[PDB]
């Protein structure tokens, strides 16, 4: 009776295979609605106020980390407070 | 303990009995191995049955006790006690005075003991000894101490121990290397000279 | 048996390869003639290939001896019901593929708990053979199950597991207390020899090779696969060197996917 | 007096010395003198006092150490060229500085074919540089370029003049990587190279010339200097590989199902010790093609009788079927599809005389000729 | 469908031709999105907003769960 | 491929590699703070090497260390140079502690139109091989880590497919 | 090998005979064709390979003097390096089958005067050339030409 489940297991996955497959038709017509300009303007040849949000919050993010840095260093000191207890428990 | 590998080496037509012993010494010193101290194995017989009443001075407490073949008595201080009460079950049997004293040396965790053989004061003969310290089963590693042997030895390289012949997949026992010892004896004590 | 059914193989195939190669004998010996501009390039030629296919036939015939020397020695309907089940074991190898392990995988970023009788079972399964080694089973501190194992007459080694994946393992000799003076099996010591030590580190290395991210029964099996190797040590030579001591030291690295005793030096 | 012996892994027999030395006027600085010296059943060979040009580095010394064991790995390869006397440049640098290579100038063509293969394959190179990469920097790499390919493949190989092939050598653990078998056997698979590239020649004139049947029946699809496909069959149902081997001094067929359209397997292996032998005779392609451009229709049926029926072969299209122990079939096949019916049990030499274990099977045509 | 050597054959060169057919859609992506990259500067930095908001959120989205956790061995430890 | 286990003695370092190294130090910080980079240098080299594995890009010349140009003051650069399976480009750079990221890509003659024919050169069979090198900087250009600049290039100097 | 004399002696017997052919059909023919089956139905490419991987820093071409189109080759080299100062061109002399021989180099000691640097530079040539092997290739001459130009700026500077 072990054979009966690897095969329905074999349906969902073929199912879901199908279904990944139309899907990705789905998204590949819709990456190629729109390409006009070619390729070899590629190559790096060596010759708005969405910035400043990115700016502020660079250094929100980073003083977060920071914030977070302290308490994890605090936590450290918590546990090396506690590797030594069981270390002479007895 | 360690697999052990026990001979002779005479003079050797080269000046002394102690010569030979120097030119394994420096020998060795070209390739640099490093001492832990001396050694000394000395033998001593008793008779009502021949009474191997025996010592080393690589375990102390190790007091031997053995038949002219029989069953070993590696026994402690107070064996000897009990040994001396006896006096007319087993006789005395004295000048038994056969030893080898030398000196150990270590090469990363390979163990030597070389050194000559006397009978009391008079030394006639090489006492040579091969072992390795992690040998636990025996007969397993006999080519390693043959590689060995023909390293630094030369001539009078050595084979095929006494105790090899007694097989056993076992942890190899200091009663093999002391067999061996009594067994280098026997080789010893015949020729005196 | 079948030893004589495959060795008939060479036999019947050399008494056609006789018969073609007389054939050979006879039509190219009857073909004539063909020069192909200098006669020094064909009446040299001749005694040649005179000479080459009598020595085929020749040959033929003397390798047919030697294959016969080492070969020793509802009626027909309900048969054919039969080696059809048998044929179907080949119908089993027909779908296996030698893709086997090795995938294509890319990076596993987007855009649990399990019993320890769920461990026992797992160390049941291969304790089963290998006769030589033993292993104990024990859990005197958590839940986290460290195992006692002895191999032959040689090592005994703490398996230490946590989690149901790796922790740690030491090994040691066979003449040491790997108990405390409390019973308990060691948790932290060194096995005090040169050897051991060195070899740990490549116990260490091997841990961290044996990479499964789902499957680590497979990475301890293949671990003490590896360690199975180790019951041949101070007994192997090394493979480059010829001589078993690099600087004193004997063989002891066996390679990834290759086991053989190397050093670090012998790579 | 102050000295150190340093050794390289890979290359032992070879030291380097660095005599540190002491400054009188600065209590606190030192110097070094830089040497060579080659250890040999031992003796120094050579010396080279190394020029001038928080304090405890001496990046000077792993400056040299690096130069050690990247420069003198290369001392072998140039010491054989000349050995086997091979045009070469010598000592080099790869473009930007940090490289170093062996540029080959001349290979000693070829031998037993004519010699207007020498010319274009000697037309066919234009450089034989080498290169060592690889962990413990022990894989060499060949990257021998030949532009004005005979042919291209079904495949995107179709691309302008240039066929670069990358042939990587390793020697082993002992004898070092500049090893004369591993040259050894690089002569070997060129001449192997050689030996099929004569054939491509040879059938590349033999291309121009074929009744074009084949080429709908039969497409090739892999050409890779060394193997050879067909893909052949209506449906490009079957392949069969071409391949030179060495040390059989042969080639090893492969007769193989391709395509999502064929029943149990590729079928044509009943044949396979039979087509292996005639092309021992023949090094024509179209004697393989043809072949089987005739015994299509009638093996197609031949494998799938019952067994009662066997294939026992004799030779190319004197296929025999067997019914049973008592019974026997012959068919022999031919070309636009013509194949010729005997009798099989009988004989066709003797009728005082038979066959002892095959009794005559008459009437046999009468069944043919209702077909007819 | 409906002795070996056809089956190693053709596993192998219908998938190295298809990891041929696949490697080559990432060269041609890596075309059409560095194009997207190169010609427009602000689908780059849309992309970069959308990565660190997607951030944003998932940092916001553990440390008041944190915290809440954080809660959680509150009475776990006034047990005693 | 990078793995650091440390175990943490009194007086005593033991340091674990995949590579399978140990390393003893002193009391010294600095002797592991400039360790580690240098075996981030190590890293930064063979984050190429296995990158090149996957994708195609044939590896030619790699080297654990090379002292070819200056001397690192840190440690001991390393060079390692590919070229790619499409005909005219390759990638050679050494890495150092000190010096690292030194792109010089090769190209191939009769593409620049500017490397001087001599009278000897009269054949062009000859003319379409890598023999000149032009500098690539690291500054300035795409990409927001380093194996993520360089995949950027050598996905960009390729073939038309579109 | 054991056993085959009969057909080893029958060809040597039959050898230079103008029947050869038609006596061994005569006596062979039938007895294979009817039981196992019927019958079926300017410069050398040497410089050109030694050219390609010369080094960009030499820019060397022909003379323009001389005779041309002939066995012996001479090779005038132009150094564009902004390490180094300038210095006689230099040329060299290489006969007809440049592989596997000896060739030569020009001698002119006056344009190396005016200046005991030239000089230097002159013996320096005298040293090293004198002990380079034999039959070696351009690229051991032509860089020991280089190397020695910045041997003798280290002593002038
Ligand atoms: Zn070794």
């Amino acid at each position: 009776g072990t054979y009966q489940d690897r095969l329905t297991k074999l349906q969902d996955n073929l199912r879901q295979l199908s279904v990944l497959f139309r899907k990705l038709r789905l998204v590949y017509d819709k990456c190629n609605e729109n390409d006009p300009i070619p390729v070899e303007q590629l190559i790096p040849y060596v010759e708005s106020e969405e910035r400043r949000e990115i700016a502020e919050v660079n250094k929100k993010l980073k003083q977060k980390n920071q914030q977070l840095k302290q308490i994890m260093d605090q936590l450290r000191n918590l546990i090396w407070d506690i590797n030594a207890m069981l270390a002479m428990r007895n | 303990m360690g697999v052990t590998c026990v001979s002779q080496m005479p003079v050797a037509e080269g000046k002394s009995v102690q010569q030979t012993v120097e030119l394994l010494t420096r020998k060795l010193e070209m390739l640099g191995a490093e001492k832990q101290g001396t050694f000394c194995v000395d033998c001593e017989t008793y008779h009502t049955k021949l009474m191997y009443v025996m010592h080393n001075s690589e375990y102390p407490l190790s007091c031997f006790a053995l038949f002219e073949n029989g069953p070993c008595l590696i026994a402690d201080t107070n064996f000897d006690v009990l040994m001396v009460k006896l006096k007319g079950f087993f006789q005395s049997a004295k000048a038994s005075k056969i030893e080898t004293r030398g000196t150990r040396y270590q090469y990363c965790d390979f163990l030597v003991k070389v050194g000559t053989v006397t009978m009391g004061p008079s030394a006639r003969g090489i006492s040579v000894e091969v072992e390795y310290g992690p040998c636990v089963v025996a007969s397993d590693c006999w080519s390693l101490l043959l590689e060995f042997l023909q390293s630094f030895l030369g001539s009078h390289t050595p084979g095929a121990p006494a105790v090899f012949g007694n097989r056993h997949d076992a942890v190899y026992g200091p009663a093999d290397t002391m067999v061996q010892y009594m067994e280098l004896f026997n080789k010893i004590r015949k020729q005196q000279q | 048996v079948s030893v004589n059914l495959e060795a008939f193989s060479q036999a019947i195939s050399a008494i056609q390869a006789l018969r073609s190669s007389v054939s050979r004998v006879f039509d190219c010996l009857k073909d004539g003639m063909r020069n192909k501009e200098t006669l020094e390039g064909r009446e040299k030629a001749f005694i040649a290939h005179f000479q080459d296919n009598l020595h085929s036939v020749n040959r033929d015939l003397n390798e047919l001896e030697r294959l016969s020397n080492l070969v020793g020695k509802l009626y027909s309907q309900l048969l054919q019901a039969y080696k059809w089940s048998n044929k179907l074991q080949y119908h089993a190898g027909l779908a296996s593929g030698l893709l086997n392990q090795q995938s294509l995988k890319r990076s596993a970023n987007q855009m649990l708990v399990l019993p320890p009788q769920y461990v026992d079972d797992v160390i049941s399964r291969i304790d089963r053979m290998f006769p030589e080694m033993s292993i104990h089973l024990s859990r005197p501190n958590g839940t986290s199950a460290m195992l006692l194992v002895t191999l032959g007459k040689v090592l005994k080694v703490i398996v230490v597991m946590r989690s149901l994946f790796i922790d740690r393992t030491i090994v040691k000799g066979y003449n040491e207390n790997v108990y405390t003076e409390d019973g308990k099996l060691d948790i932290w010591s060194k096995s005090n020899y040169q050897v051991f030590q060195k070899v740990t580190d490549h116990a260490t290395t091997a841990l961290l090779h044996y990479q499964l991210p789902q499957m680590p029964d497979v990475v301890v099996r293949s671990f003490m696969t590896w360690l199975r190797s180790y019951i041949k040590l101070f007994q192997a030579p090394c493979q480059r060197c010829g001589k078993f001591l690099q600087d004193g030291l004997p063989p002891t690295w066996r390679d990834f996917r290759t086991l053989e005793a190397f050093h670090d030096t012998c790579r | 007096k102050n000295k150190l012996f340093i050794k390289l892994t890979r290359l032992p027999q070879y030291y380097i010395v660095v005599e540190m030395l002491e400054v009188p006027n600065k209590p606190t600085q030192l110097s070094y003198k830089y040497y060579f010296m080659s250890v040999n059943p031992a003796m120094a060979l050579l010396l080279q006092q190394f020029k001038e040009n928080m304090c405890a580095f001496n990046k000077v010394l792993a400056h040299f150490v690096a130069m050690c064991d990247t420069n003198m790995p290369f001392v072998g390869l140039r010491l054989e060229l000349s050995n086997l006397e091979i045009p070469h440049q010598g000592v080099q640098v790869e473009g930007d500085g940090f490289s170093h290579a062996i540029r080959l100038l001349k290979i000693p063509p070829c031998k037993g074919i004519t010699e207007e293969t020498q010319k274009a394959l000697d037309r066919s190179l234009l450089d034989c540089t080498f290169r060592l990469q690889g962990r413990n920097n022990r894989t060499w790499v060949a990257e021998l370029v030949f532009a004005n390919c005979p042919l291209n493949g079904t495949s995107t190989r179709e691309q302008g003049p240039s066929r670069h092939v990358y042939l990587t050598y390793e020697n082993l653990l002992s004898e070092p990587v500049g090893g004369r078998k591993v040259v050894e056997m690089f002569l070997n698979d060129w001449n192997s190279i050689a030996r099929l590239y004569e054939c491509v020649l040879e059938f590349a004139r033999s291309l121009p010339d074929i009744p074009a049947h084949l080429n709908i029946f039969s497409e090739v699809r892999v050409y890779n200097y060394r193997k050879l496909i067909l893909c052949y069959g209506t449906t490009k149902g079957s392949s069969i590989s071409i391949q030179w081997n060495s040390i059989h001094q042969k080639f090893h067929i492969s007769l193989g199902t391709v395509g999502p359209n064929s029943g149990c397997s590729n079928c044509h292996n009943t044949i396979l010790h039979q087509l292996q032998e005639m092309f021992n005779k023949t090094p024509n392609v179209v004697q393989l093609l043809q072949v089987l451009f005739d015994t299509q229709a009638p093996l197609n049926a031949i494998n799938k009788l019952p067994t009662c029926f066997s294939i026992l072969p004799q030779s190319s299209t004197h296929i025999r079927l067997a019914f049973r122990n008592m019974y026997c079939i012959d068919i022999y096949c031919r070309s636009r599809g013509v194949v010729a019916i005997r009798d099989g049990a009988y004989s066709l030499f003797d009728n005082s005389k038979l066959v002892e274990g095959f009794y005559p099977a008459p009437g046999l045509k009468t069944f043919l000729n209702m077909f007819v | 469908s409906q002795d070996q050597e056809e089956i190693r054959t053709g596993v192998d060169q219908c998938i190295q031709k298809f990891l041929d057919i696949a490697r080559q859609t990432e060269c041609f992506f890596l075309q059409k999105r560095l194009q997207l990259s190169v010609q427009k500067p602000e689908q780059v930095i849309k992309e970069d907003v959308s990565e660190l908001r997607n951030e944003l959120q998932r940092k916001d989205a553990l440390v008041q769960k944190h915290l809440t956790k954080l809660r959680h061995w509150q009475q776990v430890l006034e047990d005693i | 491929s990078i793995q650091l286990q440390l175990n943490i003695g009194v007086e005593q370092i033991r340091v674990v590699h995949r590579d399978g190294r140990v390393i003893t130090l002193s009391y010294q910080e600095q002797e592991l703070q400039d360790f580690l980079l240098s075996q981030m240098s190590q890293h930064q080299v063979h984050a190429v090497q296995q990158l090149a594995k996957v994708m195609g890009w044939q590896v030619l010349s790699f080297s654990n260390h090379v002292g070819l140009g200056p001397i690192e003051s840190i440690g001991n650069a390393s060079a390692i140079t590919v070229a790619s399976p499409s005909g005219d480009y390759a990638i050679s750079v050494r890495n150092g502690p000190e010096s690292g990221s030194k792109i010089m890509v090769q190209f191939p003659r009769n593409q620049c139109k500017d490397l001087p024919k001599s009278d000897v050169l009269q054949d062009n069979k000859w003319s379409h091989l890598r023999g000149p090198f032009k500098e690539v900087q690291w500054n300035k250009m795409e990409g927001r880590n380093f194996v993520y600049k360089m995949e950027l290039l050598m996905s960009a100097l390729s073939p038309c497919l579109l | 090998q054991y056993l085959c004399q009969p057909l080893l002696d029958a060809v040597l017997a039959n050898i230079r005979s103008p029947v050869f052919n038609h006596s061994l059909y005569r006596t062979f023919v039938p007895a294979m064709t009817a039981i196992h089956g019927p019958p079926i139905t300017s410069i050398p490419s040497v410089l050109q390979g030694e050219v390609a991987r010369l080094d960009p820093k030499f820019l060397v071409n022909l003379d323009p003097s001389h005779c041309s189109n002939n066995g012996t080759v001479h090779l005038i080299c132009k150094l564009d390096d902004k390490d180094l100062p300038s210095v006689p061109p230099l040329e060299l002399s290489v006969p007809a089958d440049y592989p596997a021989q000896s060739p030569l180099w020009i001698d002119r000691q006056w344009q190396y005067d005016a200046n005991p640097f030239l000089q230097s530079v002159h013996r320096c040539m005298t040293s090293r050339l004198l002990q380079l092997p034999d039959k070696h290739s351009v690229t051991a001459l032509l860089n020991t030409w280089a190397q020695s130009v910045h041997q003798a700026c280290l002593s002038a500077a």
